[PDB]
């Protein structure tokens, strides 16, 4: 064989808070120190005052004035918290609140407790299925908090409902909270995080993350010694120098210049810029290099560069070689002035010089060399390699010019939607995925420098590496400021981990809508046009699957079927031949807001007071379009709830699959005898792992059935009324799959 | 090694990318067992030690040849018959076909309709037999 694996081992540490920026703001020179606001005591203080305020809802005799779907919620609620309780006392305390509920359902709403026993008789946390529609945005937790606790919230608890207001699902603890989301994209659910509260609508998938990554443990990885960046090489051999001859120069590239050889392919001699040091080009040789060793072990799809030299070149012999070609001028003033430069010699296929957007490639060809660089980027990021400069994307707030954040809202105070693109088609005009695969592959980080203070960590992140500061922030009495934000200084990294997940789909998104706007500026086929569209918008999708599939291991067919549940495909495709053409900057008002209508069908359209420009559209410059308007969000809410989705299923299920398995090590050592107890808490805890398995997944299901069987012998004196129908289900289906199986050879 | 269908690598992928605790690509002896438990091939205490003694870990390619090995001991004819049993609630060896379009199209890998409609061929219908016929 050739082993498959990855040189990175991904385990868990204490705190990623370690030689960060002091948590302080100065304003005025005066030093403010900014302090956290604990997510889980936080949360955990906020049920016990739910819990008593159901005490005092019982005590009223006022069952009879709330709605039965609140009911519901409620009873369901306290059943799912009883059994993810394991102190005895408090388990007890929570069953005897929800009797009397139950007592009520029972004999005055009863096609309702029939409906709750349902859910009760399949799941251990019966409120996540209850929960998979319209019901989650009603905050049930917060409206009898509201009604029955008649003191001042606290300042942490105040704060803490301020960000999570939009449902009582923020409120569950981290096993019920973890499952809900995951079974929220599930075949049966119609969930969506988006309400309209009065005439506005409330769009909060950014916080189903935030509330989900407050609820994690700061990840660490380890590179073996065996690492790129960790085995220490020797200098760079070059015992081979190139002859340069204008005779087989085909064109000038940038700082490249490229020459043919009898063989077909390319011989690229990268030329040193301005104040660019010797060791940038060295590392892309180095990086080369290892990727050309390790491609069988990676199943690198990309067409690597072969590495040929480093060496340092007469400028006098570059200029003398180059003079004749277009793009002259353009590559002597890019070059850095010395006489002697440093050169970076390699050979590649032609396609290699080809940009992932190039019109010229038919829609076959596109989708094959996007599906090659999708796959290299995230196998790549398994390895413990990222690419941060695969395009050069800039916001602008009025003139602060920044890089590009694709999870803005994660990673700041109180920002609400993904900010304007800057010049958006310019932003990948050079992007460095080709038609090959990936391309500039020295401009590249070890992983662990997203799980650090970095020089880059610092450098473009430093609000969330510091703390968060806001004037509402500011209590009086402690002299600080408090937040939930300066909590992420312990998790800063997984945030970091994500968003690199996001900005690799946010390039291949731009890369795509380059290419469209291309083809189809001429196209003079209306229907042909949005067939185009269409497709990139089915390109786009099935890349984010196949993130999905390489992170996490989910089927990519599954994992495009989560993703629809979330993100609507139809809109996706409208919203982006809208925007990222200029054919909306001829339309009168009129005819704009009908538009709109139809790309958004039924959210609100977007808003702008800018002028566009005639032939381009929204455009800062007069020359190039943006996506927004100054100083307003990216219009394509769709590719933004897609990256949200996307990011959310790979760490929603990392994070299923760990409570999974704190669930089983409990099943294997009350089963093993290595913790004594009784029959029906056994039981118990093996109906659990049920709940903790993922979405659409047979085989966990068929593990849990293999342990349920193990305990009714090891107990067999002890009924199965409560747990016999949901294993049942699971037999059934774990005995038509080898039926199906069957079935499929005879044909064969 | 391996003549397995896209469902079984499917399967077996996610299922080694699920108990890879640590996302390297490979599992330890540790898991094996549970692993293979997962898999409906639970191993004797032989057959796990056996596979223990082969090796610290295994890669994703070892692992499709682990099961096509340990597939091979299995008898089609008592594995399949175990699995129609389930649906014969009685001893009578006799099952439903309106029924079962609504089982095979419903659950696990679900068939097509043209498939459904091509088994129903090889009133009612009786399981003992149909094995025999494969
Ligand atoms: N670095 C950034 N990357 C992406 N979006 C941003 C960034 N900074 C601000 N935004 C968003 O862009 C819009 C206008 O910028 P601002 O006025 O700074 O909020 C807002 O809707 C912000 O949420
Ligand atoms: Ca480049
Ligand atoms: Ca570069
Ligand atoms: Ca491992």
């Amino acid at each position: 064989h050739v082993k498959q694996y990855y040189f990175a081992r991904r385990g868990e540490t204490s705190t990623h808070d370690t030689s960060l920026p002091p948590p302080v703001k100065v304003l005025s020179g005066r030093s403010i120190p900014l302090k956290e606001i604990p997510f889980e005591a936080t949360r955990n203080e906020l049920v016990q005052i739910y819990l008593t305020s159901i005490d005092k809802l019982i005590k009223s005799n006022k069952l009879n004035s709330i709605p039965s779907q609140q009911i519901a919620s409620h009873y369901l609620f306290l059943r799912s918290l009883a059994n993810s309780e394991t102190d005895g006392i408090k388990k007890n305390q929570i069953l005897s609140l929800a009797k009397p509920l139950g007592t009520y359902l029972a004999s005055k709403e009863p096609h309702v407790w029939k409906m709750i026993n349902e859910l009760i008789e399949k799941s251990e946390y019966p409120i996540i299925h209850y929960l998979k529609n319209n019901r989650a945005h009603s905050n049930f937790m917060l409206a009898l908090i509201h009604e029955y606790h008649k003191e001042p919230l606290t300042k942490n608890q105040s704060a803490f409902v301020q960000k999570f207001r939009d449902s009582s699902v923020f409120l569950f603890p981290n096993p019920i909270y973890t499952a809900w989301l995951a079974h929220s994209y599930d075949e049966d659910s119609s969930f969506n995080p988006m309400f309209r509260e009065r005439l506005s609508t409330n769009f909060y998938h950014s916080t189903l993350t935030d509330n989900l990554l407050l609820r994690t443990e700061p990840k660490e990885v380890t590179l073996s010694s065996e690492h790129h960046y960790k085995k220490e090489k020797g200098p760079i051999d070059s015992s081979f120098r190139y002859q340069m001859s204008s005779d087989r120069l085909l064109r000038i590239q940038g700082r490249t210049l490229l020459f043919s050889t009898p063989q077909n392919d390319v011989v690229a001699v990268k030329v040193q810029k301005k104040g660019e040091p010797k060791s940038t080009l060295e590392e892309e040789f180095e990086m080369a290099d290892y990727l050309l060793k390790h491609q069988r072990r990676l199943d690198v799809h990309s067409k690597l560069p072969q590495p040929l030299g480093q060496y340092s070149v007469k400028k006098s012999e570059i200029l003398e070689i180059s003079r004749g070609s277009l793009d002259f001028e353009r590559f002597k003033t890019l070059i850095d002035d010395s006489k002697d430069l440093e050169v970076y010699v390699y050979k590649a296929p032609q396609s290699y010089f080809t940009y992932l957007h190039d019109k010229n490639q038919d829609l076959e060809d596109l989708t094959a060399s996007v599906k090659t660089n999708v796959h290299d980027l995230f196998v790549l990021l398994r390895e413990g390699i990222v690419f941060p400069q695969l395009a050069d994307i800039f916001h602008t707030h009025f003139e602060d010019k920044g890089r590009y954040q694709a999870l803005v809202q994660l990673l700041n105070v109180l920002q609400f939607q993904l900010g304007r693109i800057d010049k958006w088609q310019k932003a990948v005009e050079y992007v460095n995925l080709r038609s090959s695969g990936l391309a500039d592959l020295g401009d590249s980080l070890p992983i662990t420098s997203l799980f650090t203070s970095s020089d880059f960590t610092k450098h473009y992140f430093s609000e969330l590496l510091t703390g968060g500061y806001h004037p509402t922030f500011f209590d009086k009495s402690s002299g600080t400021a408090n937040s939930l934000f300066t909590g992420k200084r312990r998790l800063f990294g997984n945030y970091l981990y994500l968003n690199t997940i996001a900005e690799y789909l946010l390039v291949i998104q731009l890369t795509l809508g380059s290419y469209g706007d291309k083809v189809t500026r001429d196209m003079m086929d209306k229907p042909k046009k949005e067939a185009v569209w269409r497709e990139l918008a089915n390109v786009m999708f099935t890349s984010c699957a196949e993130a999905i599939h390489i992170m996490t291991g989910i089927p990519q067919s599954r994992a495009l079927t989560l993703l629809k549940q979330r993100a609507n495909i139809e809109k996706h495709f409208r919203q982006t031949q809208f925007w990222m053409t200029p054919d909306y900057s001829k339309l009168d008002e009129d005819t704009l807001q009908m538009e709109q209508y139809s790309i958004y069908s039924g959210e609100p359209e977007y808003e702008f007071t800018d002028k566009l420009v005639s032939g381009v559209g929204l455009s800062v410059d007069g020359v190039h379009q943006d996506l927004g308007g100054y100083n307003r969000e990216s219009p394509l809410r769709e590719l933004e709830k897609l990256l949200y989705a996307t990011v959310t299923l790979i760490e929603g299920t990392m994070q299923l699959d760990k409570e999974f398995f704190k669930q089983l090590e409990q099943v294997e050592k009350i089963l093993s005898g290595e913790i004594k107890t009784d029959a029906n808490s056994c039981f118990e805890a093996v109906a659990q792992l049920l709940d903790l398995a993922r979405p659409g997944c047979h085989f966990q299901k068929r593990l849990v059935l293999s342990y349920y069987e193990e305990a009714k012998l090891k107990y067999p004196s002890a009924p199965t009324d409560a747990y016999d129908s949901r294993f049942q289900v699971v037999a059934r289906t774990n005995a038509a799959i080898t039926i199906q199986r069957f079935w499929r050879e005879a044909r064969k | 090694a391996d003549q397995l269908t896209e469902e079984q690598i499917a399967e077996f992928k996610e299922a080694f990318s699920l108990f890879d605790k640590d996302g390297d690509g490979t599992i330890t002896t540790k898991e094996l067992g549970t692993v293979m438990r997962s898999l409906g091939q639970n191993p004797t205490e032989a057959e796990l030690q056996d596979m223990i003694n082969e090796v610290g870990t295994i890669d994703f390619p070892e692992f499709l040849t682990m099961m096509a090995r340990k597939m091979k001991d299995t008898d089609s004819e008592e594995e399949i018959a175990e699995a129609f049993r389930v649906f014969d609630k009685d001893g009578n060896g006799y099952i439903s076909a309106a029924e079962l379009r609504h089982v095979m199209t419903n659950l696990g890998e679900k068939l097509t309709d043209e498939e459904v409609d091509e088994m129903i061929r090889e009133g009612q219908v009786n399981y003992e037999e149909f094995v025999q016929m494969m």
